[PDB]
RNA sequence: UGAACUAUGCCUGGGCAGGGCGAAGCCAGAGGAAACUCUGGUGGAGGUCCGUAGCGGUCCUGACGUGCAAAUCGGUCGUC
RNA sequence: CGCCGCAGGUGCAGAUCUUGGUGGUAGUAGCAAAUAUUCAAACGAGAACUUUGAAGGCCGAAGUGGAGAAGGGUUCCAUGUGAACAGCAGUUGAACAUGGGUCAGUCGGUCCUGAGAGAUGGGCGAGCGCCGUUCCGAAGGGACGGGCGAUGGCCUCCGUUGCCCUCGGCCGAUCGAAAGGGAGUCGGGUUCAGAUCCCCGAAUCCGGAGUGGCGGAGAUGGGCGCCGCGAGGCGUCCAGUGCGGUAACGCGACCGAUCCCGGAGAAGCCGGCGGGAGCCCCGGGGAGAGUUCUCUUUUCUUUGUGAAGGGCAGGGCGCCCUGGAAUGGGUUCGCCCCGAGAGAGGGGCCCGUGCCUUGGAAAGCGUCGCGGUUCCGGCGGCGUCCGGUGAGCUCUCGCUGGCCCUUGAAAAUCCGGGGGAGAGGGUGUAAAUCUCGCGCCGGGCCGUACCCAUAUCCGCAGCAGGUCUCCAAGGUGAACAGCCUCUGGCAUGUUGGAACAAUGUAGGUAAGGGAAGUCGGCAAGCCGGAUCCGUAACUUCGGGAUAAGGAUUGGCUCUAAGGGCUGGGUCGGUCGCGGCCGGCGCCUAGCAGCCGACUUAGAACUGGUGCGGACCAGGGGAAUCCGACUGUUUAAUUAAAACAAAGCAUCGCGAAGGCCCGCGGCGGGUGUUGACGCGAUGUGAUUUCUGCCCA
RNA sequence: UGGGUCGGGGUUUCGUACGUAGCAGAGCAGCUCCCUCGCUGCGAUCUAUUGAAAGUCAGCCCUCGACACAAGGGUUUGU
RNA sequence: CGACUCUUAGCGGUGGAUCACUCGGCUCGUGCGUCGAUGAAGAACGCAGCUAGCUGCGAGAAUUAAUGUGAAUUGCAGGACACAUUGAUCAUCGACACUUCGAACGCACUUGCGGCCCCGGGUUCCUCCCGGGGCUACGCCUGUCUGAGCGUCGCU
């Protein structure tokens, strides 16, 4: 779950996430809150685990 | 009586709001948004009130992943035209045409005269 | 209502986020002279503009 | 600057229990010289009748009248 | 601040004075619309109001239930606080504070056009601008087709590029619907709060594929010479843009452009029938509960199969073939149909939401257990069964009618046909091509929480007002009536306790009289449903009319009548205790068995004459005036005799026009019109009349 | 001794309770080695038990039966 | 006796007059006298470690650079900062940057949808998908290119 720019788009999103974090995503799900920031559902390929990356990533 | 609710947010009894009472898997009764109920082609002669027979009967736009089969007959102006103002059309331009070489033979045989 | 337009929604999101009370270490500045947030709204007092 | 209330035209949607009366058309039977007539069914018309929902607002000159309400409430009512 | 001068926005009790503050009134009016609360416990300093349990009630499916649109905008959900606020209180909250929450190719927007809005050309206008929307425009910037070339390069040969030829009127930009049109997502699970969006599993629509992804189709057969016992082989030549059925039309594809034609989109209201489903009802079989003082094989609950395919029922056909009908016949509740082809026989097509099947039982649910993973989509056992009814209710599909001086959208979008410019290959393990099967890739943007109202919207408010919809159980009953109940919901509508004075508000009863009351029968009361009788004057013959008036109505036990399904066989004369043909027989006044709704009529018995026992539920008649009727009207004192109306009469006008708008344009409305039409008046159905006067 | 609360009796209101029994009962349905005229059910209502049952001071009358409770509390008042 | 009521006084409440103050106005005067398609004014939305308003700022967002200055900012925290192999803060401001609407400019907006040319990726060049960059308003002037005319002519 990531909190996004308004502007971008699932495609958009879908690159970020891929080159600054080296994975693979399968899809990505995007809606924007109430207090006006985007939030992106961002589900992993299967060879890729969520846990681990959020470790790496400092979210734990 | 287990009673039910709308399952999208049309709430109005519109053409495009019909519905048909369906029994799930789960053992509840719930609503199935139904389709429009289509409409077998008119002839073209536009004078027999009947519909075109042979032709499945859809919504317009799912005559576009139909196969050509479904949508005509086998024969000429098939699935445009009925058999029955075909068989006329047939008899029509023949006899109208046999008549056209009747006049065009009559004015050749009276024009024998100076 | 549930079906809004962008513009409305996120109009309706700045003022949500402007109305909270102010933070605490406010009245310990120098020369503050603020107390409370005069412009909270509540949504059944007073309605938006729009 | 206003047709977010209301007035009217247009566009596109939605809606209106249960009963009564019984128009045309039709069938059969009967009486007729004919012209035609009578009887019993069938049928289901209508800015039709009783009466819900809805819409309206007659009377109590009822309640209230610093009200629940800057026009509302009860019964009774009109239309359906 | 005094004194000498100077200068004023220089003196308050009033002005229903302005602003601010404060009294008496007064601990007063009041916290009284919609039946209702009680017991115990918990937390807590504190309980009429919070929570749990128990009991008694209410909403009673046209809800006080479950979900939406508009509007609100975080009110949603957890935890905490308890100042203020929630007109008593609160341990509670839509309050306050801190955090959290809205996930889509297939639900909408987006797209289309509607009534309409509106640029540009043009016209007008001092001017901002506004008129106009096809009108006073050189308004097509596109195209597979062909040619000239650049060879840009996997220069074989196909993709590019510039120009030319040819073809080309949405003849009008653009906007305009979260209820119209508009392809395609369903089932299960999951949260504190989200799901047709997340997860799991099943699909599906659109778009794309140049080098072509795989199959299948096109499409691969004949003739003649020879070899070869024959089978089978070689050479040459000729075919081959599929095939079947008399037909309706069928089959998996089934070459084809500009152009043309057609279809779908795409159509009102009402009636009556029929099919299907969901619900309701009845008889059994389970599982779990309830009652058991006596009875009750009893009462209650529950007892699944999505989309998408395939097959089969069922419904419909104004579809075909044979054939030719009066002694007319078929046929509906009604109708209606037939030598322009009835009846009958045999076929074809459409829909198929029903059943079976893949989905599928692995899921779900109900029960009985066993493990724990603080709180497992844990594990396991068993079950998820058989039937019957219907003018039943609700959706849906279909058929057939009725009504209109009313005829009930448009456009995006998709498809079929007609025609045949072309393209394809030389007999190949072939080409062009393919609406057939499978395979590969993608579907961006915005909305999505919650309330949807006797507390989340508007009305100054948690205001008896207002605010658009969907679903809809049992009993009674004509019934979506009223009354009671189940599912679901709630706590009596911004307080409680004690009493039961007057006066009130709301609701009842009252001897005898019966409108004597009053402006006036105002108000109240009488009547009331259904069945059987029986109904006048008058009348526009339709009505009046439920006229008026009278009788009956309960309970129980019966008795008759009103239907549907099957089977009606004389015999081994023989063998496929049963079957092929027949010597072998007369229900033909129809029987035999089984099954099943309500309804009607009659009778007996019976109760203290009570019985439409609550609920529901017309007082009636005789006249006069006005308006014909139905309709409309002063939102907030007048619902009427007022307005309207059909009918009647009159007037203007043939378009260079009548009437009307316009600051202006030869602008605009009637007018998508043309005298059976538009425009302007009066009168006000029907009937009967409408006299005299043009000074 | 007192006044209460129950109970009892009296009064009075309504009208004859539940259960049980009946060869009462319009009739109807089953059993007939049975019965020689019967039995087994359903059945509103009827009869007897039964002027029964139920209520009756809360502002009815009398109790002397039962039970507990009643020399208790607070505030004031002087010629 | 007390209550109650009235008058006066002390004290205490209620209330905010009076007085003193003034980073505000009002008036007069002076010098300048400068907006915008190189996108103005105005509007919207965002930007702080803790930040609602105000203020400032624009995805480089309570600010970058540069220059002057010379040890702070400050509510709290944090970490800088030899002040010379250059520096806190503040001021100035000439470099850079400057989101979306708005004359607002591809078309349209209470929504959304295009077209053209380059670049990168999936392609593994051919054009489909994704991303990035640059263009695509009206009027008008000079010039340019392409054209039209049974306008006037010339030659054939
Ligand atoms: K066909
Ligand atoms: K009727
Ligand atoms: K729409
Ligand atoms: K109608
Ligand atoms: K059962
Ligand atoms: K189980
Ligand atoms: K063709
Ligand atoms: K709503
Ligand atoms: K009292
Ligand atoms: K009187
Ligand atoms: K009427
Ligand atoms: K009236
Ligand atoms: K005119
Ligand atoms: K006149
Ligand atoms: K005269
Ligand atoms: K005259
Ligand atoms: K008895
Ligand atoms: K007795
Ligand atoms: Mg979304
Ligand atoms: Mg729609
Ligand atoms: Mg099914
Ligand atoms: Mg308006
Ligand atoms: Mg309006
Ligand atoms: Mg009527
Ligand atoms: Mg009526
Ligand atoms: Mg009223
Ligand atoms: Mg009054
Ligand atoms: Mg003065
Ligand atoms: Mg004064
Ligand atoms: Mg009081
Ligand atoms: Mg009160
Ligand atoms: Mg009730
Ligand atoms: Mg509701
Ligand atoms: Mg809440
Ligand atoms: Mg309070
Ligand atoms: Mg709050
Ligand atoms: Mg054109
Ligand atoms: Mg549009
Ligand atoms: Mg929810
Ligand atoms: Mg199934
Ligand atoms: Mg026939
Ligand atoms: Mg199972
Ligand atoms: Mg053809
Ligand atoms: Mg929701
Ligand atoms: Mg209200
Ligand atoms: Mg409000
Ligand atoms: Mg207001
Ligand atoms: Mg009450
Ligand atoms: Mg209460
Ligand atoms: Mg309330
Ligand atoms: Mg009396
Ligand atoms: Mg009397
Ligand atoms: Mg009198
Ligand atoms: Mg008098
Ligand atoms: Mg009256
Ligand atoms: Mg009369
Ligand atoms: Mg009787
Ligand atoms: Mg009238
Ligand atoms: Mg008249
Ligand atoms: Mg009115
Ligand atoms: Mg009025
Ligand atoms: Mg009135
Ligand atoms: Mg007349
Ligand atoms: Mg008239
Ligand atoms: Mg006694
Ligand atoms: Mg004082
Ligand atoms: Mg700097
Ligand atoms: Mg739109
Ligand atoms: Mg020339
Ligand atoms: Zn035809």
């Amino acid at each position: 779950v990531f909190i996004v720019d308004v502007k971008a788009n699932k495609h958009q999103i879908k690159q970020a996430v891929k080159k600054l974090y080296d994975i693979d995503v399968a899809k990505v799900n995007t809606l924007i809150r109430p207090d006006g920031e985007k939030k992106a559902y961002v589900r992993l390929a299967p060879d890729y685990d969520a846990l681990d990356v959020a470790n790496k990533i400092g979210i734990i | 009586v287990q009673r039910l609710t709308y399952r999208r947010r049309l709430s109005y009894n519109t053409a495009s709001n019909k519905t048909r009472l369906s029994r799930t898997p789960g053992n509840r009764i719930v609503y199935l948004y139904t389709k429009k109920v289509g409409k077998a082609p008119k002839s073209a002669c536009g004078v027999c009130p009947g519909r075109l027979r042979g032709v499945r009967a859809v919504r317009p736009k799912v005559l576009m992943r139909l196969s050509k089969t479904k949508k005509h007959v086998s024969r000429a102006y098939g699935g445009s035209m009925c058999a029955k103002c075909v068989r006329d059309r047939i008899k029509r331009a023949f006899l109208i045409e046999e008549q056209k070489i009747v006049v065009k033979v009559l004015k050749a045989q009276a024009q024998s005269q100076k | 209502s549930s079906h809004k337009t962008f513009r409305i929604k996120r109009f309706l999101a700045k003022k949500q986020k402007q109305n909270r009370p102010i933070p605490q270490w406010i009245r310990m500045k120098t020369g503050n002279k603020i107390r409370y947030n005069s412009k909270r709204r509540h949504w059944r007092r007073t309605k938006l503009g729009l």
